C-alpha cells in the first residue's frame, strides 16, 4: 500500500564494483505510522532472460527462458516463516536504515547487457511483506565486470603475421598481381587502445584498391525449449575503417602507430562460454575493395577483449574514467519497455571505463 | 660426468617418449617438448662426431617411419562404414568388421606372393612361348575340339568346366619344364613348391604376431581377476561407441536389467529346483542335437557318393555336394538357436552352448568331407588305372564349394534380413498374433556364427590353394562383396539386441579358433605332398613319383652322400618320439610357469 | 597451409594422430561453427579459438553420452564453458584406440571424479549411478549398490577408490578398453 | 541364339544391369526398414 | 536338515583335518579335538543306513592309509647316518644323501620291475628244461666245452667273459621260444620289451612325481620373488640342524661375513674395472678348456677304435675303453677348479660355470662313446657277416664301464680324502710352507660333482639296461657301497666348509638335470629299438627282423588290416613334420607369452 | 604299549609322528633325566611331567641353537621354566620336515619376537642379531641391519613387520624350510 | 695252486679277508682324522 510507505530507498558507497570484492549496501525505510510487517528481507539475483520469436506452421511462438547465476538471501528484520511464534516485531514510526554485506564468488560471472532478446541483469530485491496487504518490492540493479581476463596469458602475448597474393592471370604473366602482408604484435586489446599494425601491400592491377577492416559482433542467442530448439543468428558491423588508395602498378607501406589511430569504440568484453544462453564473439574481417565495389582476399582473426592491459612494475596508478556506453554497438540501442517511464531518460544504463584523450595543457 | 650426462640423456628420452602416456594439457607438453629441444641444442656441443651420427641416422629412421605411418593411413579403407556402424550399433558388432577388414589384408598378401611369383613368370613366359613349348603345352592349355563345341552350356560353366578347367585358375594349367627360358633360368616346379610352403608360413606368422600384440601388448593386464562383478558391470558398464538414441535407451535397460538380476541373485543366494519334465526335455534336445549331426554325415556321404561319375555324361547331379554341405553350414545353425529355447539358462553359457555345438559341427563336417572326397579320388584312380588330373578336379571342387557358399550366404542375408523385415514392417498389423513382440521379432546380428562362417570359409581356402593358385584372388571378391552386403544388412535390416553378451570376453578367442582351423588345414596338404603320387600329364610335378622330390633333387645334388645319409636316419620313429615327448614337457614346464605367474600377480 | 611443418610435427608427436587425421579433426572444427573458427588457423589460433560446452555437446559422438557435461569439463582448458581446438585434439585421442592402457585409466579415474580431491567418495558414485541410469534406480537400491562397490573395490577400509587402487581393480576388466573408446 | 547356350549369356546380362541399377539406387539411398521403438510402442498401445 | 547336517559335517571335517597344521597350544588342539568327536558322537544318530556305510567305509580307508604309512616307516634305512651327517656338516650336505637314498629306492623298484617278470620266470623255466629246449639253447646258455676250461684267467672273469657271459645277466641267455612252457602261456620275448618300456615309465613317473611334490605341494608360494635380501639373509641365516660347536661356531662366522659383504657392495656400488690381463688370462682358461674336452673326445674315439678285436687275442689293450673313459670322468673335473683360480670372481657364478663345464664334458663323454661304440659294431658285425652277439657285447662294454666307474671313484676316494687327509694331519708341522692355511686345506664336500657322478651312473644304467636285464642289480650294490663309503668319508676325513653355495637354490635342479638325462639315454634305446636288427644267434629277439616286430604281431593278430592301414597313414612324415612345426610355434608363442604374464606381475 | 590306544591315536592326531617316532621322542625324554620321568606313563601322566628349561637344553640338538631359551619359552605351557612331555612332541612335530610350510611360518614368528606383542619390533630384531651373530658386529652394523629391514620389509609404513608381511616376505625365500628344520 | 688261474682267486681271498678285517674294527672306533680349529690356533699362537 503506497498510502503507507513514505520512503523506499536503496544507498551504496560505490556504483561498480571488480569480480571477488565485498559488496556493502544500505535500505532506507520511512514510515509515519505503526504498520504490522511479518518481516523484511533482502535478496541477491543475477538473472539471464531470454525471449526469442518464431513461426511454426503459421503460428508465431514465443519462447521466453530464464537462468538464475547468482543467488543470494539475508534476512534483514522480522521472523522466518519457521517462526511459529505469534509475537509479531513492531518497528516504530520513522526512518530506519538496515546495512547489508556480501562477497561475491570468485568464479567467472557474465557480464551485464540489454538487449531485445537477451537481458543479464544483477540486482538486489528488498521484499517488505506484510499482512492483509500487498508486499511492496524494491529492485536495484548493478554491473559486474567480467569475465576475468588477464593478458598475462601465453596465449595473447605471441605476435600474429599473415600473408597472401593473388595472380588475376595465368601464373606465367606476374602481372596483375596483388600481394598483402600484415603483422600484429598481440590479439588481447583493452577498450580505447591504440591497436598497433604494420602492412605492405603491392598492387599491380589497373585499378586503385582500399583497405577495408570491418569489426563484426557476432551475437548468437540459444535457446532449449523445443524437440529441437531455435537459436537466433544475429550480426552487425561495429565499426568500418577505409586505408588511402594505392595507386596501381606501385606498393605503400601502412601502420596505425604513425599514419592516424584505429579508434576501438566502447564495446561490451568478450563473452564466450562463460553463458550458456547467449555467445558473443568479434570477428575482424580484412578485404580489399576496388572502385567497382568488389571485395577479395578475405582474412578474419577472432579479436580478444580484456581489460588489463599488458602491466610490468612502475605501472601507473588506477583510476581511470567512467562513461556512458555509445550507442552505435550492441547492448545500447534497445531499451526494455519496464524501464522507461512515460529528452529520454533511463532508469539504468551500463557504465564502461575509458582513458580521457589526450589533453595539452 | 659422462654417467650423470647419460643418465640425463636417458631421462629426456624416455620423457619424450612417455609424453604420449602422461595426461598433461597440451601448453604444459609443448612447453617440455620446447625445454627438450633445448636441453638437446646444449648437449649437441657436448659429444663427439660419432654421436652425432648415430643422432642424425636416429632422425632419419624416425622420419621415415613416420613418412611410412602417413601414407599407410591413406591406404587403409573402409574406415567411415566401420566408425558409422560402431557408432549406431556399437563396438561388439564392429569387432567383426575389423576381423574381416584385417582378414582381407592377409587374404591380399596371400594373393601377392601367389601373384607375383606363379601365375605371372608362368602368363609371360607364356606369352612369349616358342613353337617347342607350344608343342609341349598344348596337352594342358588348349581345349580339345570335341569338347570346345561345349565349353558353355550353363552347366560346363557352372562347373567351371570347359574354358575355365584349361584356365591358369587351376594348377594344371603350368609347365613342366625345369627352365622357364634361356638366360633367365627360373624353376617353375620349385617356385610353385616354395610358394605353397611360404603361404602358410606366412599365415602362421601374422596370426602369431596378431595374437601377440592383442595378448602381450594389450591384455597383459587382465591376469587373475575374481569377484569384482559390480566393479565390472557399473565402472565398465557403458559403451562410449555408441552415439544413437534407441541403442542407448536399450543399453540403459540392459544396465538397469543386469544389476537387478545381479541384486536379485546374491541377495537370495538360493538356487533348489528340480523337475523332471525340464531334464527330460534336456536329454531330448541333446540326443535330437546328435540325430541331426548323424544326419548331416550321412547326407554328406550320400551326396559325395551320388557323384560317381567322370565323363560329362550328366551334371544336374554332380552339382550336389556343393549345394548340400553350404545348406547345411547355413541352416543348421539356426535351428541349433531353436534348440537353445528348449535349454533355458544362463544367456552367456547359452552361447557358449551354441558356439560348442556350430564349432562341432563345421569340424565334422570339413573331416567328413576330406576323407569323402580323397577315398573317391583314389577309388577313380584306381578304376582308370592319358591318365586324370587329380589336382584340377580337387580345385573344382573346392571353388564349386566356395562359390555356393557364397551364393547360399547371399540368399540367406535376403531371406533372413531384408525381405522377414519388410515382411514384419508390412504385414505384423494384421497378423493373427503379435509377431512383433513373438518368436520372429525383427533380427539381431550374431557376431560369433559370422565370424565363424569367415573362418570357415578361410580354411577353405587354406585347403584349396595349393591345386588352384588363384583362389585367394577370388577369394579377395568373394571377401569385398560379403562385407559390403554385411554392412548394408546390418545398417538396414537389423536392430541392436537388447542385451548382449561374449562366448569368450576375450580378443584371442577367434584367432585361436583361426589358428586351429590353419592347422586342420595343413595336415592334409602336408599328407598329399608326403606320400601322394603326382599324376603324368598335368602340372609342374608330372616328371617325379613324388611331390617333394623337387626340393631333395636340388638338395642331393649340393650336398655329399655320407652327411645326407647320416642325417636321414633323424627321421626314425625311435627318435622323433622322444622329440614330441620332450616338446610337450618343455610346454608342460611352461604352463607350470604361466600358472605359476599367474598365481604371482594375482 | 593450415598448419606448419613444425606445427604438424609436434601435433604428431604429442598425440595420436596422423596428418590426415589432425586435418580430418580440424574439418570438424570448422564445421561446428563455421562463423568461429577462422578460415586460416596458423599460429597461436587454436588456442583462443574456443566453443561452448553446449555447441560440442550437440555432436553425434557425445550426443548420447551421459557424461558429456563431465568430459567436456575434465578435458577443457583453464576456462569454464569453453573448449578449444588443443583440448579437442587431446580428448579425442586420448580417447583413441592407439592410445595405451594407463592414459585411459588415468583420464577415466580424473573424469569419474567431481569435486576434484583425487578420490572417489560416496557422492561422486551416486551421482554416477543416478546420470548412468537416468534417475531409473530406487534410492534404497542406490545405496545397496554403492555398499557392495566400496566393499567390494577397497581395502585400506576407508569407504573410498583412489587412482592406484582404481588402477588395481578395474585394470582387469576386458572390457574397458572395448568401452572407453571413441573413433573419430 | 541357342535356347542352352546363349539364352543364359542374355539372362545373365539382363540379371547384371538390373542388379547394378539396384546397387545404385540403395547406395544413394537410406531406406531403414525397422522402425524406431517408440512408434512400436505406440501401436502395439493403441 | 539335510543342508544343516552337511554344512556340520564339512565343518567338523575340516576341523579335523586342520588341527595338525593349526598354530595353536597343545592343550588348546586337546580342547579341540574333544569338541570335534563330542560334535560326531552326537551328529552320528542324525543319517540314514546308507549314510552310515559311507561313513563306515571312509573309516576304514583313512585306518588302511595308517596302517600303511605306519609300515612304511619301519623299511626306511639309513636313517641315523643322514641324522649325524646332517648334524655334523649341514643341511646342504645331507641333500645328497636324501638324493641318494631316494635313488636307491628308485634302482631297487628298477630291479624288482626286471625282476619279478623276465629274470626269474626265465631261471624257473631252464630250472625244468626239457631235452629239446636244452638242445635249441646250449649255443647260448651252456659254455663251449672248448672256452670251459679257461673260464678263469684273471682276465677272462673280468671281462665279464667265461661263465659271466653265459649267466641271464645278459641279454642273450634267453630263449626266443614263444612261449616259455605249459600251462603257463609266459611269452619271454614280449615280457623283455614290455619291462623294457615300462622302467623307462616308471622312471618318468617317479621324477615327474618327485618334483611335483616338491614344488607344488611344498614351496608352490617361492613364485615371484623380488628382493628381501637382508630378510633372507638373516631371517634364513641360521641352519637350525646344526648340532656342532665347530659348525655352529663355523655358520656364524659365514653370515657374519655374507652381511658385512651384503652391506659393503650395496653402499659403494661402483663397478668399475677394466684390466687387459685378467680378459687375456679368462680368454686364454676358456680356450684351454675346450682344448682339454677336444682332448677328451679324441682320447674316447682312439680307445674305442683300437679294440678292433673280438676273439681272446689279447686282453690287456681290450679294456683300454672303460678305464680311460672313467678316467677322464674323475679326473678332468678337478683340474677344472684349478682352471676356476684363473677366473677369479663371484664364487656363485664360478660354481654355475664349473657346472656347466662338467655337464658338457659328460654329455660330450656320453655322445662319443655312444657313437663309437654303435659304429665300432655295426662294422664289426658287417665284418663277421653263427652270427656274432652285438647286444651282449655292448652289454659287456656297459657294464665293465660301470665297474670300473666304480673302483677308481673307491680309489679316488681313498686318495683325495683319506690319503690327503693324513698326510696334512701328520706332516703339517715341518712342512715347507703352511699347507693347512694354503691350497690343500684338508678337503670339503662337493655335492654338485657327486650327484654329477650319481646321475651320470644312472644314465649309464638306463642306457645299458636293454641288453643285460640285471644291470640294476649290480647298481643296488653300487650305490650302497658308495653311499657308506662317502658317509665314511665324511665323517672321517672332511672338515666343514667356510661357505657353501646353491647353484639354483631350488629342489628340483638336480631332478631336471635327471629328467634331462633320462630323455638322453632314451633317444638311443629308442633308436636302437626302431632302427637297428637283432642278431639270429642270441636273445629272445633272434627270430624278426626288427626289435618292435614282437608287438605288432600280437596287434595284428587281434586287429583288422583295414583299421590298421588307416592309423598306419597318420604317422606319415607330412602329419608329423606339421605337428613338429606347430610344437615348436607354440613353444614360441608361450614363451612370449609367458614373458608377458611375468612382466604384468612385475 | 606304554601308551594306551586312546592316546597314541590322539598324538597321532594332532602331531606329525608315527607309533616308532613317539616311542623314540619318548626314550630320549626318559634319557635327559632318569630319575624324575617314570617308566609307566599311562593316563595323565603326560599332562603332569615337566622339567625345567636347563635339562633340556643339554640335548646336542638344540645344544649350540642360540635361540633355545626363546624357542622353549614359546613352545611351554602356562608355567614358566618348565617344559612337558606334550609341549616337547609338539616342539618336535612343528620342526619336522613333514610339517607344512604355514605351521613352520607361524612359529618362526612366534618365536622371533621378544616382548609377546605380536610386532617385530626394533628392539626384538636388534636382540635377535646380537644373538645370532654373538656379538661381532658393530653398534653402527646393527642400526644399519635394522634399517634396512625395516625400509625393505614393510608396506604400511608401522616401522613394525606383522605376521601377514612376515608371511608375505619369507615364504618366497628358498632356503627356509631347508633350515627351519630339526630332525629326530 | 695255478698260477693264472688259482694265484689271483688265493690273492683275491686273502684280499676279502682283510678287507673285511679293515672294515670290521674301523666301524666300531670313531677316529676323527681332522683336528680341531682351536688346535690349529693352540698351533698358530705358539
Ligand atoms: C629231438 C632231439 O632229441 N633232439 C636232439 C638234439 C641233439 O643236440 C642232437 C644231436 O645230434 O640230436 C637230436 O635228436
Ligand atoms: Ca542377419
Ligand atoms: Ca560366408
Ligand atoms: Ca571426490
Ligand atoms: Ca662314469
Ligand atoms: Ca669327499
Ligand atoms: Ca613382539
Ligand atoms: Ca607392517
Amino acid at each position: 500500500g503506497m498510502d503507507y510507505i513514505s520512503s523506499f530507498d536503496i544507498r551504496l558507497n560505490k556504483d561498480v564494483y571488480y569480480a571477488g570484492e565485498t559488496i556493502s549496501g544500505s535500505v532506507l525505510l520511512e514510515n509515519t505510522e505503526n504498520i504490522k510487517i511479518r518481516g523484511i528481507r533482502v535478496l541477491l539475483r543475477g538473472k539471464v532472460h531470454a525471449t526469442l520469436k518464431v513461426v511454426k506452421s503459421g503460428e508465431r511462438r514465443t519462447l521466453k527462458d530464464d537462468q538464475y547465476v547468482l543467488d543470494e538471501k539475508q534476512l534483514l528484520w522480522g521472523k522466518d516463516k519457521s517462526d511459529e511464534s505469534d509475537s509479531v516485531p513492531i518497528l516504530a514510526r520513522g526512518v530506519h536504515q538496515f546495512s547489508f554485506n556480501f562477497d561475491l564468488p570468485q568464479s567467472s560471472l557474465p557480464c551485464s547487457l540489454e538487449s531485445r532478446h537477451c537481458t543479464i541483469r544483477y540486482y538486489f530485491k528488498v521484499i517488505i511483506d506484510i499482512p492483509y496487504a500487498s508486499s511492496p518490492q524494491g529492485i536495484k540493479y548493478f554491473t559486474i565486470i567480467g569475465p576475468h581476463i588477464d593478458s598475462m596469458e601465453e596465449k595473447y602475448l605471441s605476435p600474429l603475421s599473415a600473408q597472401d597474393r593473388k595472380v588475376n592471370c595465368c601464373w606465367c604473366c606476374q602481372r596483375g598481381a596483388l600481394a598483402l602482408r600484415i603483422i600484429l604484435e598481440r590479439t588481447a586489446y583493452v577498450c580505447g587502445e591504440n591497436i598497433r599494425v604494420r602492412a605492405q601491400i603491392e598492387n599491380r592491377q589497373s585499378t586503385a584498391q582500399s583497405l577495408v577492416i570491418r569489426l563484426v559482433q557476432h551475437v548468437e542467442v540459444f535457446v532449449e525449449k523445443g524437440l529441437l530448439g531455435e537459436n537466433k543468428m544475429m550480426s552487425c558491423v561495429v565499426f568500418e575503417h577505409k586505408s588511402p588508395a594505392i595507386a596501381a602498378n606501385s606498393q605503400g607501406k601502412y601502420d596505425s602507430t604513425l599514419e592516424q589511430p584505429i579508434r576501438l569504440p566502447v564495446v561490451p568484453p568478450t563473452l564466450v562460454g562463460v553463458c550458456r544462453l547467449i555467445q558473443i564473439y568479434y570477428a575482424l574481417r580484412v578485404c580489399m575493395e576496388d572502385e567497382k565495389g568488389n571485395e577479395c582476399l578475405h582474412i578474419d582473426f577472432p579479436l580478444t577483449v580484456a581489460t588489463i592491459p599488458y602491466r610490468i612494475p612502475n605501472a601507473p596508478p588506477p583510476p581511470v574514467d567512467y562513461d556512458f556506453c555509445s550507442n552505435h554497438v550492441e547492448g545500447g540501442k534497445y531499451v526494455s519497455p519496464e524501464f522507461r517511464l512515460g529528452e529520454e531518460i533511463v532508469l539504468y544504463r551500463p557504465v564502461y571505463v575509458k582513458l580521457a584523450d589526450r589533453r595539452i595543457g | 660426468t659422462r654417467q650423470a650426462l647419460l643418465e640425463r640423456i636417458r631421462q629426456k628420452k624416455e620423457v619424450i617418449g612417455k609424453l604420449r602416456c602422461q595426461a598433461w594439457s597440451m601448453t604444459r607438453k609443448r612447453r617440455t617438448l620446447k625445454l627438450a629441444q633445448k636441453y638437446l641444442e646444449q648437449h649437441e656441443s657436448k659429444v663427439s662426431r660419432s654421436h652425432l651420427y648415430m643422432e642424425e641416422m636416429r632422425k632419419r629412421a624416425r622420419l621415415m617411419k613416420r613418412s611410412f605411418s602417413n601414407f599407410k593411413t591413406y591406404l587403409i579403407p573402409w574406415e567411415s562404414k566401420i566408425k558409422r556402424i560402431e557408432s549406431h550399433f556399437g563396438s561388439v558388432v564392429s569387432s567383426y568388421f575389423t576381423f574381416l577388414r584385417w582378414i582381407v589384408f592377409v587374404n591380399i598378401m596371400i594373393t601377392l606372393i601367389a601373384l607375383v611369383f606363379v601365375v605371372l613368370p608362368e602368363t609371360l613366359a607364356d606369352s612369349v612361348a616358342n613353337e617347342g613349348r607350344f608343342n609341349r603345352t598344348k596337352t594342358r592349355k588348349q581345349i580339345p575340339a570335341n569338347e570346345r563345341v561345349h565349353a558353355d552350356e550353363l552347366a560346363v560353366v557352372w562347373h567351371y568346366d570347359g574354358y575355365l578347367r584349361y584356365s591358369p585358375l587351376f594348377y594344371g594349367y603350368y609347365s613342366d619344364d625345369p627352365f622357364l627360358g634361356n638366360k633367365i633360368k627360373y624353376a617353375l616346379p620349385l617356385a610353385y613348391f616354395m610358394v605353397t610352403l611360404t603361404i602358410f608360413a606366412y599365415s602362421f606368422f601374422a596370426i602369431l604376431r596378431k595374437m601377440a600384440a592383442n595378448a602381450r601388448m594389450s591384455k597383459l593386464s587382465g591376469s587373475k581377476a575374481e569377484q569384482y562383478i559390480f566393479n565390472w558391470k557399473l565402472f565398465t558398464g557403458w559403451d562410449y561407441t555408441i552415439g544413437n538414441s534407441e541403442t542407448a535407451s536399450n543399453t540403459v535397460m540392459a544396465v538397469v536389467i543386469k544389476l537387478r538380476e545381479s541384486i536379485a541373485d546374491i541377495k537370495k543366494d538360493a538356487h533348489g529346483k528340480f523337475r523332471l519334465l525340464q531334464f527330460s526335455l534336456r536329454v531330448f534336445a541333446n540326443i535330437i542335437i546328435c540325430a541331426m549331426l548323424g544326419f548331416s554325415i550321412y547326407c554328406i556321404i550320400f551326396a559325395v557318393q551320388k557323384s560317381q561319375v567322370q565323363d560329362d555324361g550328366n551334371l544336374f547331379t554332380k552339382n550336389q555336394v556343393p549345394s548340400v554341405v553350404s545348406t547345411i553350414t547355413h541352416v543348421f545353425p539356426m535351428i541349433f538357436d531353436l534348440i537353445g529355447k528348449m535349454e533355458n539358462y544362463h544367456p552367456r553359457t547359452a552361447l557358449r552352448a551354441h558356439l560348442g555345438r556350430v564349432l562341432i559341427l563345421y569340424t565334422v563336417n570339413y573331416i567328413t568331407l576330406i576323407f569323402a572326397l580323397f577315398e573317391k579320388m583314389t577309388a577313380l584312380r584306381d578304376r582308370v588305372n592319358n591318365d586324370i588330373c587329380w589336382e584340377t578336379i580337387i580345385g573344382q571342387e573346392i571353388v564349386k564349394l566356395v562359390t555356393m557358399d557364397l551364393i547360399f550366404t547371399i540368399l540367406s542375408i535376403l531371406v533372413i534380413d531384408l525381405f522377414r523385415g519388410l515382411w514384419i514392417k508390412y504385414c505384423s498389423s494384421w497378423w493373427c498374433w503379435d509377431i512383433e513382440t513373438t518368436f520372429p521379432e525383427y533380427g539381431e546380428f550374431k557376431v560369433a556364427e559370422n565370424v565363424l562362417h569367415i573362418i570357415n570359409n578361410q580354411g577353405m581356402i587354406w585347403l584349396g590353394l595349393f591345386f588352384a593358385p588363384l583362389l585367394p584372388a577370388i577369394n579377395n571378391i568373394k571377401l569385398i562383396i560379403l562385407m559390403y552386403i554385411r554392412g548394408w544388412a546390418v545398417m538396414t535390416c537389423n536392430v541392436p539386441a537388447r542385451e548382449i553378451f561374449r562366448a569368450s570376453r576375450s580378443s584371442n578367442f577367434y584367432l585361436g579358433i583361426l589358428l586351429i582351423w590353419l592347422l586342420l588345414c595343413t595336415l592334409p596338404v602336408g599328407f598329399v605332398i608326403a606320400s601322394m603320387s603326382p599324376s603324368r600329364s598335368c602340372g609342374p610335378f608330372a616328371r617325379y613319383q613324388h611331390f617333394y622330390t623337387v626340393v631333395t633333387r636340388e638338395i642331393e645334388k649340393r650336398v655329399d652322400q655320407t652327411v645326407l645319409s647320416y642325417i636321414r636316419h633323424i627321421a626314425s620313429p625311435g627318435v622323433v618320439i622322444p622329440i614330441i615327448l620332450f616338446l610337450i614337457l618343455i610346454i608342460y614346464f611352461l604352463f607350470s610357469l604361466v600358472r605359476g605367474l599367474r598365481e604371482a600377480n594375482t | 597451409g593450415v598448419f606448419t611443418r613444425e606445427q604438424l610435427d609436434e601435433y604428431q608427436d604429442c598425440t595420436f594422430f596422423t596428418r590426415k587425421d589432425i586435418i580430418r579433426l580440424y574439418k570438424r572444427f570448422y564445421a561446428l561453427n563455421p562463423h568461429k573458427v577462422p578460415t586460416n588457423m596458423q599460429g597461436n589460433r587454436p588456442a583462443i579459438t574456443t566453443l561452448t560446452f553446449e555447441e560440442v555437446e550437440k555432436m553425434p559422438e557425445l550426443k548420447e553420452n551421459p557424461f558429456k557435461r563431465r568430459i567436456c569439463e575434465v578435458f577443457s582448458e583453464d576456462g569454464r564453458g569453453n573448449l578449444s581446438f588443443d583440448d579437442f585434439l587431446d580428448m579425442f585421442s586420448v580417447f583413441s584406440e592407439m592410445a595405451p592402457l594407463q592414459l585411459k585409466l588415468k583420464y577415466a579415474f580424473r573424469i569419474y571424479d567431481y569435486d576434484g580431491d583425487e578420490l572417489l567418495g560416496h557422492d561422486d558414485l551416486s551421482k554416477m549411478i543416478r546420470s548412468l541410469t537416468r534417475d531409473e534406480l530406487s534410492d534404497v537400491e542406490v545405496e545397496f549398490i554403492i555398499e557392495r562397490i566400496i566393499e567390494e573395490a577397497d581395502l585400506d577400509g576407508d569407504s573410498s577408490i583412489n587412482f592406484a587402487e582404481f588402477e588395481h581393480v578395474v585394470s582387469r576388466s576386458p572390457d574397458f578398453i572395448r568401452t572407453f573408446h571413441i573413433r573419430i | 541364339v541357342a535356347p542352352g547356350l546363349r539364352l543364359w549369356m542374355l539372362i545373365a546380362l539382363v540379371g547384371g544391369v538390373l542388379l547394378i541399377m539396384i546397387v545404385i539406387v540403395c547406395c544413394f539411398m537410406r531406406i531403414r526398414i525397422p522402425r524406431t521403438k517408440r512408434q512400436i510402442d505406440l501401436i502395439a498401445a493403441k
